[PDB]
């Protein structure tokens, strides 16, 4: 899975 | 207890569609990191299908 | 792999035109809803021009 | 009159079952948000139990 931190 | 988890970003894998959508704190913390991931695989039923369009940001 | 994509309704922005067309699950993914749909867009060969019926 | 609506997927509660099945557009509008859904409320007579395996 690729992500972003808000 | 409260386990203060950050909502996060994840990118659909379907290469017809390739959409961002944000993760509840339950579903950012379940996420498996090593796996593919796919809109259908959110528990956030506004934005679970590749169908949907994509939230602001 | 099944990706569950709903095969969705667009309407035809061509205001000679305006006939809904109903997409693959491959093209209601693809979609850009933020950017203008026409008729020619879709891959569905039987009804991908604007001088087509709606599909009954 | 066409009233134009998707043909959606939706996932089988059933915890023995959690099947995927696609709707008619007819089911997809009568589908209760508010209540669970199980196969056996599908009207398609080749989906509709959940000892039918999910359609390809
Ligand atoms: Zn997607
Ligand atoms: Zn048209
Ligand atoms: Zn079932």
């Amino acid at each position: 899975a690729r992500t972003k931190q808000t | 207890e409260n386990m203060y988890v950050n909502k996060v970003w994840v990118q659909c894998e379907n290469e017809n569609c390739l959409k961002w959508r944000l993760l509840s704190s339950e579903d950012s913390a379940k996420v498996d990191h090593d796996e593919p991931w796919y809109c259908f695989m959110n528990t956030d039923s506004r934005y679970n299908n590749c169908s949907i369009s994509e939230e602001d940001f």
